[PDB]
């Protein structure tokens, strides 16, 4: 589950969005992704 | 008092147990207690007691 994010640029239609996800365990394990908005037209992220 | 809860993962190992603080002024006061646990066919959850 995603805990928090941070968007790279100031215009939210560009740049990347880093996410911090945690696991459903105990203790929790934290992970991170990145959503490249330069592959995002019509509010639809390309799968890559 | 703490309630602990774990499960088998697909590879047969056991998950690290969750914990819930249980002590509220009364289970400390009981004597010879016992716990109950059952799943629910409605509102998939765990009734623990």
């Amino acid at each position: 589950k995603v805990v928090s994010g941070y968007h790279d640029t100031v215009n939210i239609n560009q740049g990347n969005t880093w996410f911090i996800g945690t696991s459903q365990t105990e203790p929790k394990k934290y992970y991170w992704r990145k959503a490249d908005h330069s592959k995002c037209q019509n509010g639809r992220f390309a799968a890559n | 008092f703490t309630l602990k809860l774990t499960h088998v993962k697909y590879d047969g190992s056991w998950a690290s147990p969750f914990s819930y603080d249980i002590t509220e002024k009364n289970i400390s006061g009981w004597k010879k207690t016992g716990l109950y646990c059952a799943a629910s066919q409605e509102d998939n959850s765990l009734l623990i007691a």
